[PDB]
């Protein structure tokens, strides 16, 4: 099917009409996307099959077709855009200043934007419009608010 | 069953919305892949 870079959304026709549960972003030919959006199901692209190649429930991530191509990293300083993509609605870039996750294990940016579940997968960008990461994954602030982690994978 | 529908280019787009602020959390991440807070 359709093997051209960009960001597609990820939807289902199990539930009623046609659902989008997910995000994901096409790059060298691998389709990239959170773990928790296919449960590391096969996907459709047409008539073209989508197999999983390798994913992590820990990290949340999973690439079909070949390994995680996407290696840019947020800079710890500058602005970044997420490129939503929320369900029913055009693509939309929405610039931020990521504030940090502290964790036991190091650091990690942390994008404040709120966007239906069904967003999760949208790729955050830098200023060379390079992927540094995947929104979709974080925790729930006092307000009821959420706050995604930048998930950024490794090239092997 | 899931399948893909191309949404658009992968691009930075000069004068976008600016919004959202920048905290800085104490989290831990499981076994499961899911964060929480630590307080
Ligand atoms: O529940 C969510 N995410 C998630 C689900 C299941 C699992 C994980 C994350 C990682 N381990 C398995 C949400 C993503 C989200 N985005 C914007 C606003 C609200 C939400 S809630």
């Amino acid at each position: 099917g359709e093997t051209t870079d960009g960001v597609y959304r990820v939807m289902t026709r199990r539930l009623l009409g046609s659902t989008q549960v997910g995000v994901g972003v096409m790059q060298e030919g691998v389709f990239h996307t959170m773990w928790h959006v296919t449960k590391g199901a096969a996907l459709r692209s047409g008539e073209g099959r989508l197999d999983p190649y390798w994913g992590d429930v820990k990290q949340d991530l999973v690439s079909y077709c070949g390994p995680w191509k996407l290696d840019a990293a947020w800079d710890g300083l500058s602005e970044v855009q997420l490129l939503a993509v929320p369900p029913g609605e055009r693509a939309k870039n929405i610039q931020t200043l990521p504030g940090i996750f502290k964790t036991k294990d190091g650091d990690i940016g942390a994008v404040a934007l709120d966007y239906p579940a069904g967003t999760s997968g949208s790729p955050i960008l830098d200023k060379c419009g390079r992927v540094i990461g995947l929104y979709g994954n974080g925790v729930v602030i006092k307000n009821g608010s959420y706050v995604s982690a930048i998930t950024q994978g490794k090239r092997e | 069953d899931m399948y893909i529908e191309r949404a658009g280019d992968i691009t930075w787009e000069k004068d976008a919305e600016v919004t959202g602020n920048s905290p800085r959390l104490d989290v831990a991440l499981d076994e499961s892949g899911d964060f929480s807070l630590v307080e």
